[PDB]
């Protein structure tokens, strides 16, 4: 009896709020659109992870020298690590 | 790993860089114990104490909101009143009458009642 | 604790010179830590002088006990001894 | 958790097996992020891009600096070095993790999670059952 | 469950497996950070001995030096420590890993602490329990048909005494192998233009001491594995008879145990006598028939 | 998997050489945290090929519940239906 | 806060330079940490 | 425990301020063991014994190993540096456990 | 660590014309040879003393018989 | 010839002192213990108050 009391009381109490279906429609869409930017603007600049990168960083009065070369060790790991990354997010995505 | 590399400038005007066949490396005849040196007093002197010191500040800062956000838990004076005041107030929410009360806006044992 | 140090060791069987300029990066760092340390001296120094007043000033050899009793006509509350009025002082410090 | 019993023994030598196999795969991704480098020397009596390798004894020179033997250890490393062998450790790491995640997916799976909770909740309470020991003891 | 089930010798054990585990550790930081060959060539007022050599040139002797002349043992030492020490951990925890006797690990355990939790116990020495002498006469039913128990444990210290003796008798004629200073001849000549190489690495001697350590540590591990194994081919451990409960307290009942139970009560009676003798307190027959009479009074 | 290998790289303008010979000093310990963990895989392998087998040789789907109803003599113990008797199959395992 | 800073630390008897410019790589960083923080700092005060 | 209400007020506050000066001291303890080093530099014109301070500029040549260098920081860091100067988060550290000792003694 | 430097021999440099790895050698044979070895064990050696008062004290209560 | 030094030798010395120090505030305490051992014969207790 107790319980029925209490779950009517709590129905009357909680039918009447209507906030948690908005907080979690607007948490959802958010992650659909978040979801959509990183995975858009990552892409999108995804192919500035290079090896090898060229500067010419205009310092002659110190060095006496223009242009240079370099090396990057984790040029590769990152891009891998940005692969996998993307991948998640489009799983994610989907998810969402 | 927080470090500053200085090399020095050949051409000074008026204690600035005046900046004035293959390119070769300009040799400013230092060994590498004196860049270390120069580094060392160039970064002591001519770095601005705000940006090597930022994160102190910030810790600082954090740690005086922290204090200032628990203090009152932490002052007994206040903190008795404040768990007196949650110890009554979790089972005046629980009561056994309190459910039947607010449902008159019946039968009752004399335990509940004593303890109401 | 300067940042700055001339030190003459005088060796010149293994290096030929006398006397050394020398830097020590953390002498600033350390100023800055010697200062706040003694700032908490200070702070705990105070904290522990008004304890110290407060307990000369305090005579909390006795509760004197009488407000209460002398309140609620409880006449029976006699004045308790050492050992038990000065806990009692140090409670009532938490919570009268 | 209870979910203990649920497991035979070769589900915990699984999970040893792959508690061991994390071990090493950190190992190794820490040592070689940590000490994992190429030392270089460059060929100077060269047969068919082949090291043809071909009064005391004196050091060669090569009329290189420091930069760039560092440089030419990161290029070789990054180009002439199978990739496999560079990242052994991290494809370790992921086979590891998709073991564990393979291991424990239905009880992470709340359809079969709440059947199997369900099941070793009312199992435990029949094997404490006050009547379950007076009933097998007249068998 | 945890704690009774462990000798003063099993403490010792798992102690002595600690600091080997702690040492091997120690070791394999120190491989990582510090150890490190250093090579010179060899052959050749006083002056410097310069041999227009680079930077890169030295590292890549040690390098090769290092790969060639230091003793593989050497290298692996800190790992074989590592490797052998996880090994006695493991079949330390194994013998309560495996859930087939596990599960009547903790029922024993369970059973024993109920047992002996009950105060009717000593009123018989001198409540529901009698409903638990049906769990006693069931556990009596269900794990002296075991025995698997003693064997799976004779078969983990029969292993563990057997690493003991293969890390001392492989680990001595290895010792005298490491050295602070060795050298290594290598075609590095016509790459370098040198062949002879005086090398040393620096953790050699401390290594040294550290296995030092190590294999008195091992000595001592087996010295109480050997206690332990003599123990068990000595007093018989698949029969006990209490002979005490049976003079003392004047029942005539408990018979016997089988060969896992009479495991069990000695290895208790190793942890303490007086836990098994508050246990047997439900095997009796005797007190058994005196709670049933006490209850019928009451009931009755 | 090798401690050393030939590289030519081609790079002369910056460098000026044909071929370079590379030593990779964790070579050999890489060789063996890879044999190891080969091994833990024919392990688990193993078990996993073992656990598909008796499952695919008991067919768990029906559990024929008639040692029990017949050594305590409880016929009405019928066999239970999919995913209970492999349940029961597993406490079986675990301990019947 | 500048990833390069120029100092003139008058030191000749050991070096015989005046001026030097210097690169700190962490600069730029720590500007990025400092904005970042600044935010959270507006919006402690906007709450409080 | 239920050893809270016994504390006054400053007690609690010299506690959290032990804590603060015992954090200080360890980070700087920790700071010396590893990133504490002083880099020294010899002087040419030396009267008195002392630093007398004696077309691009071009860099004075010392002549000096790497090796040398560090061997002569290490000495002059040895002989000429301040004990206070080397011992400070120590004796602070000593200095906050024999407070908490003299805290916890009654206790 | 131990850094060494050879002893016998307008101020100016006083190189010996040698290397950092020969630097490396004589650093690790005069520690081996030159630094008093209780010097050397004195954190073992404190360790391992502090290590026998632990387990000594322990050992009341480790031991099953008597505890 | 080689002159040689390590760094940690002068630290190694004072924190020896301050460790040798407390050994012996360890030995007076044990001293403490072991003349409180041998002054009152604690092979019996006597009540004589209850």
């Amino acid at each position: 009896k107790a319980l029925f009391e209490k779950v009517k009381k709590f129905r009357t109490h909680v039918e009447e709020g209507d906030i948690v279906y908005r907080l979690y429609m607007r948490q959802t869409i958010i992650k659909v659109i978040k979801f959509a930017l990183i995975i858009c603007y990552t892409v999108y600049y995804v192919h500035n992870i290079k090896f090898d990168v060229d500067c010419t960083v205009d310092i002659e009065s110190l060095t006496g020298y223009r242009t240079y070369r370099c090396a990057h060790p984790l040029a590769t790991l990152f891009k891998i690590l940005a692969s996998f990354y993307i991948s998640l997010v489009i799983f994610y995505g989907l998810i969402c | 790993q927080d470090k500053m590399i200085c090399l020095p400038c050949k051409w000074v005007t008026k204690d600035s860089c005046n900046d004035s066949t293959g390119p070769t490396g300009i040799k400013y005849d230092l060994d590498r114990h004196q860049y270390n040196y120069v580094d060392a007093v160039c970064y002591e002197n001519r770095l601005h104490w705000f940006a090597k010191y930022f994160p102190y500040l910030v810790l600082l800062h954090t740690l005086i909101f922290l204090a200032c956000s628990n203090f009152w838990f932490k002052f007994p004076r206040t903190s008795s009143k404040l768990e007196h005041f949650v110890s009554i107030l979790l089972k005046c929410f629980d009561s056994p009458w309190t459910t039947r009360a607010l449902s008159e806006t019946g039968v009752l044992d004399k335990k509940e009642g004593e303890q109401a | 604790i300067k940042f700055d140090v001339d030190c003459t060791v005088d060796i010149e069987s293994l290096t030929g010179y006398r006397t050394y300029r020398c830097a020590h990066p953390l002498a600033t760092l350390f100023k800055i830590l010697a200062s706040f340390y003694i700032s908490l001296v200070i702070f705990y120094g105070l904290i522990c002088m008004y304890t110290l007043w407060w307990m000369l000033r305090r005579s909390l050899k006795k509760y004197s006990f009488e407000s209460i009793r002398e309140e609620s006509s409880y006449s029976d509350i006699p004045d308790v001894k050492n050992d038990f009025a000065f806990m009692l002082h140090l409670i009532d410090q938490y919570d009268p | 958790p209870a979910y203990r019993i649920l497991k035979p023994w070769w589900d915990v030598f699984t999970d040893y097996i792959s508690i061991v196999m994390l071990m090493i795969a950190v190992f190794g991704g820490t040592l070689q992020v940590t000490q994992d480098k190429m030392i270089c020397l460059p060929c100077k009596w060269v047969t068919k891009d082949s090291c043809n390798d071909s009064t005391g004894p004196t050091g060669i020179k090569y009329d290189l600096d420091r930069h760039q033997y560092n440089y030419v250890d990161a290029v070789c490393y990054e180009n002439r070095l199978h990739w496999f062998a560079k990242y052994f450790p991290y494809l370790v790491l992921l086979h590891t993790l998709i073991f564990l995640a393979c291991s424990n997916f239905w009880f992470k799976f709340p359809r079969t999670s709440s059947k199997l909770e369900h099941f070793v909740s009312i199992l435990l309470k029949c094997f404490d059952s006050p009547w379950t020991t007076r009933a097998l003891s007249e068998t | 469950a945890f704690r009774v089930l462990k000798p003063w010798w099993d403490v010792f054990t798992d102690y002595l497996s600690v600091a080997m585990l702690m040492i091997g550790v120690f070791g394999c930081t120190l491989q990582v950070m510090q150890d490190k060959i250093i090579c010179l060539p060899k052959r050749v007022e006083m002056k410097g001995l310069k041999t227009d050599l680079d930077l890169q040139q030295y590292s890549f002797i040690n390098q090769m030096c290092y790969e060639r002349a230091l003793h593989w043992y050497a290298k692996y030492f800190p790992y074989l420590v590592l490797i052998h020490t996880l090994v006695f951990m493991l079949c330390s925890n194994f013998w309560f890993k495996f859930p087939g006797s596990s599960s009547k690990i903790e029922h024993f355990i369970s059973i024993l602490g109920k047992c002996f939790d009950s105060p009717w116990t000593t009123r018989a020495l001198s409540e529901q329990a009698k409903a638990l002498f049906e769990k006693v006469k069931k556990f009596r039913l269900h794990v002296e048909e075991g025995d698997i128990l003693y064997a799976m444990y004779v078969r983990q210290t029969v292993l563990k005494v057997i690493k003991f003796l293969i890390i001392i008798a492989y680990n001595s004629a290895l010792v005298s192998k490491v050295q602070f200073t060795v050298d290594c001849n290598v075609d590095i000549q016509d790459m370098t233009g040198y062949k002879n190489f005086s090398c040393n690495h620096t953790m050699a001697h401390l290594f040294s001491k550290l296995s030092f350590c190590y294999l008195c540590f091992v000595s001592i591990y087996g010295l109480t594995c050997l206690y332990t194994l003599y123990w068990l081919f000595y007093r018989s451990l698949r029969e006990y008879s209490f002979e005490y409960v049976r003079q003392e307290t004047g029942i005539d009942d408990i018979p016997d145990v089988k060969n896992d139970f009479a495991f069990m009560l000695h290895m208790i009676d190793q942890y303490d006598p007086l836990y098994s003798k508050r246990f047997a307190v439900f095997l009796s027959e005797v007190s058994e028939n005196k709670l049933k009479q006490l209850n019928l009074n009451n009931e009755w």
